[PDB]
């Protein structure tokens, strides 16, 4: 309950390379609409990748792992989003440094690190209809359930939970950064794609705490 | 350029400028099988000549990745334009060696090691002649050849920046693949460290300039009290209370031998033998403290 | 574009589209300081724009390398389009700044975070109608600005590739402040190797999956009386002759603890194998612990 | 003289970092005549980066040391011959990972495989007026030395004349590779500056060795 450890991290990551192998479809399908429908197959591309490395890395401490994750994402994703999860992983990485197990503070302060390491990058605020219109909720998520001193399982189904309804937001939302902006008005009424990633992930994260 | 004549004295033995026939293309299994070895070139590759796509369309070119064998592995870039080089051959495993379709970049980039462009005329077969072609090949991580870029593009189209775009590209594969097996030479290393640490007798925790536990032992752990998967990444201030001859020691980098010392966990005194090993690097002060069994 | 209409509602507020003046330009002492705070990046940037303009040449265009507060570093490439930008005060050390040169890529890639490229009346500032920018950012070893890549041509000459050029180039220079700063990681780890050997009590001998020794220390090479610098490096079937159990335990991969065992004049020890399963095969350390 | 320590290499690559810088002007000299005009600037640029990072990595093996060298000359000296000698000393390095000494015939290998890599990856011959020009007859003086089983600082100094004439030789060689073939015959009648740094790297590793 009181912490996560490096063995669920890995856990949480080869989840990750299943949803997007799963998702893939889906996820370009999302794209599709709203931008060049390819960034199921770019995630799945790249969290191919991140789960092929992960058994050579699986022993090793926390920071290590997610920096090779992000530096894999970062350049074997492509577009917009690979620069982004990648920064997100790097920062996070840089925060754990040696780190083998983190509290629920600990977890806070990486999401926290990590989504301002991507909004930083891209500059995107809410509303935008991007990535962070999920990272910054769940960064608030975490952050509450850290004063409330929630178990580390109970806090990420919190946070997997807002996930989900912030990409549900995302719906309704005029895109004014990356692809999606390029059609205007005719981004609204359809769900973003790289918000939705997020989901997936924080779903995994969620998952990966039970064991 | 005698690079170019060169090359046609070569194409001039065994073929002439005006053939042109049905590719030579890997197929089914055997393509699967390249395409499979290349896949840590590939990968990375794909996503580069993506978004070297993304801020130059719209425009008629195509961008091919090939492996060493002048196999084309992946193609992308303008739909009509890779319909046209796919009405002469060109597609997914078709290999565009010399001795197949004559001077082009496509393979003389590879056999000259750099980058190349080769325009209209220049090429041996007549068929190429409405093309360009530049190429660049890429290095391993050790420092073989692996592939190359190139970008195709009708001849009237043809841009003085094409040629610096593809050698800018092969060196960025290039390098991502060194610093894939960076990261690989690290973990090898932390491999010895860790098999080590787990092996010997002595316990150990050791520390950064900035204060924080980097490794301990099962050895060390149990010593002093420690938690033997929590302490780590923490400052070893608020991990344990350090004796008086330590703390001298350590405050004045000056290490210690087979010294007696007594410490302090959550309100108990632990007695032990230990060393202190002063590490000094440009960044500041590291210590390893080694607690040897008596 | 909303990038550039954003752009010139900032600009709006402080500038007139038609007027130019004497650059904003790093003098002297304050120039030399900001060049050698960014040498890593610098260096890099250098030979590959150097290289980006030998490919390229004969052509009117320019490239720039800029640091993060967009103060001009180094220019190369064409040099009569290089006096044209100098007369219009584009020279090292000049600041281009949105907020002194108008909306330009200059800075606007900066600003957004990302690969842009700005043409004629796009640009702010009347004087800067006859020219095309292209510019991309750059970032550290650790994610942040660190500079930006710029190449510059008559309005006329643009090309569709100068854009992906900068891109492909400001990445090529990250991702080389990258290979810089993962060989001092494991330059600091090899550190912590090396100090753990120096002092621990237990002599140590360890090889590589072909069979070549790694590293050992003094301890192990009084013990085993091994020549303590040249055997790195060397065949360990060349060095010694391994006494039939670990011999066995070898072949098959396989821990010893504590067993004991005598080398060859003989030693008797007692030892510990600890096998390093790798994908690339399998390695060894050998303690020999002190009796 | 059986062999030569890793803290010779370094004091090797030390005073490289000096001869490029006081010889600097004479290889641009050299490559104005014949080239773009940038051959010492630029190696002075690549060798004084070496010998900055040198001091950290002093104390580690040969092949890390050579690594780390080769790896700041490929990215740092630029156009033709970077690469080229960024090659050769990766190749070292790989053939002497984890040494603290090289005896004659291994000093032998090492330069043996590095100018494998420069011919492998460059395609220059005999004749074509380049490093390669000196590379070779280098590689040919090493090994005779190590048949011969010459002391290491006298083997050096022999390779280090060697280096001198092969350089020399150059001069009236039409070039046929690089930026001088262009020239045609007006390359003729004029020193190589590649060739001209293999020489200033034999004198100064003959140099290490006496000490
Ligand atoms: N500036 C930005 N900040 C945060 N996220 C962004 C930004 N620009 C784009 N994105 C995200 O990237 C997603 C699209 O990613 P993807 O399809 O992989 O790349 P691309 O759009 O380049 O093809 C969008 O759904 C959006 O979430
Ligand atoms: N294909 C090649 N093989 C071997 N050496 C080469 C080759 N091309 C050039 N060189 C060497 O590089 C030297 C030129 O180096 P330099 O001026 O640093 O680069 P550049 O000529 O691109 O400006 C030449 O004197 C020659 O020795
Ligand atoms: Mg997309
Ligand atoms: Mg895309
Ligand atoms: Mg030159
Ligand atoms: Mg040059």
């Amino acid at each position: 309950g009181s912490s996560l450890s490096r063995t669920q991290i890995v856990n949480w990551l080869t989840r990750c390379g299943d949803i997007f192998s799963t998702e893939s479809e889906y996820l370009t399908g999302l794209d599709r609409e709203i931008g060049d429908a390819d960034h199921g197959l770019n995630m799945n591309r790249g969290f191919s990748k991140v789960v092929e490395k992960l058994p050579a890395i699986a022993d090793k401490d926390i920071g290590f792992i997610l920096k090779n994750t992000g530096m894999t994402l970062l350049s074997s994703v492509g577009g917009a989003s690979g620069p982004l999860f990648g920064t997100f992983f790097i920062r996070a990485a840089q925060a754990t440094q040696a780190r083998q197990s983190l509290t629920l503070e600990e977890l806070y302060q990486m999401f926290r690190d990590g989504a301002d390491g991507v909004i930083s990058r891209g500059k995107a605020e809410p509303g935008d209809k991007t990535m962070c219109d999920v990272w910054v909720p769940v960064v608030e998520s975490l952050r509450q359930s850290s004063e409330q001193n929630l178990s580390v399982p109970v806090a990420l189904e919190a946070a997997s939970s807002i996930a989900e309804s912030a990409a549900q937001s995302t719906i309704t939302m005029q895109a004014r950064k990356g692809r999606a902006s390029y059609l205007g008005e005719r981004s609204i009424g359809h769900q973003d794609p790289g918000a939705t990633s997020v989901m997936f992930m924080m779903q995994m994260l969620a998952l990966a705490a039970k064991e | 350029s005698p690079l170019i004549a060169t090359s046609w004295e070569r194409c001039n033995k065994l073929m002439k400028r005006e053939t042109w026939n049905v590719p030579h293309q890997a197929q089914g299994v055997t393509f699967a099988s390249i395409y499979r070895r290349k896949k840590a070139m590939l990968t990375l590759g794909q996503a580069a000549l993506e978004d070297a796509w993304e801020y130059m369309a719209p425009r008629e070119c195509a961008l091919f990745i090939l492996d060493e064998t002048a196999c084309i592995l992946s193609r992308n870039g303008d739909p009509q334009t890779l319909q046209q080089l796919s009405a002469l051959g060109f597609n997914d495993g078709t290999y565009c060696a010399e001795g197949i379709i004559g001077t082009c970049a496509l393979s003389l980039a590879a056999i000259s090691g750099q980058a190349v462009k080769t325009m209209a005329d220049q090429h041996f077969k007549q068929v190429l002649w409405n093309w360009a072609f530049c190429a660049t090949p890429l290095f391993d991580s050790k420092g073989r050849l692996t592939g190359t870029i190139a970008l195709a593009c009708p001849v009237e189209q043809t841009t003085a920046a094409d040629l610096p775009l593809t050698l800018a590209i092969a060196r960025e594969v290039g390098n991502l693949l060194l610093t894939d097996s960076l990261l690989a030479e690290t973990n090898r290393h932390l491999n010895q460290l860790n098999a080590l640490l787990e092996s010997m007798d002595d316990g150990v925790i050791s520390w950064d300039e900035q204060g924080n536990l980097q490794f301990i032992n099962a050895q060390a752990a149990r010593v002093l009290r420690l938690d033997a998967t929590a302490s780590q990444g923490r400052a070893i201030t608020e991990l344990l209370t350090l004796p008086a001859v330590l703390q001298q020691a350590i405050k004045q980098a000056h290490p210690l031998k087979h010294v007696e010392a007594t410490f302090e966990s959550q309100h108990q005194f632990i007695d032990a033998v230990i060393t202190l090993k002063p590490i000094i690097e440009t960044q500041g002060t590291s210590f390893i403290l080694l607690l040897h069994p008596v």
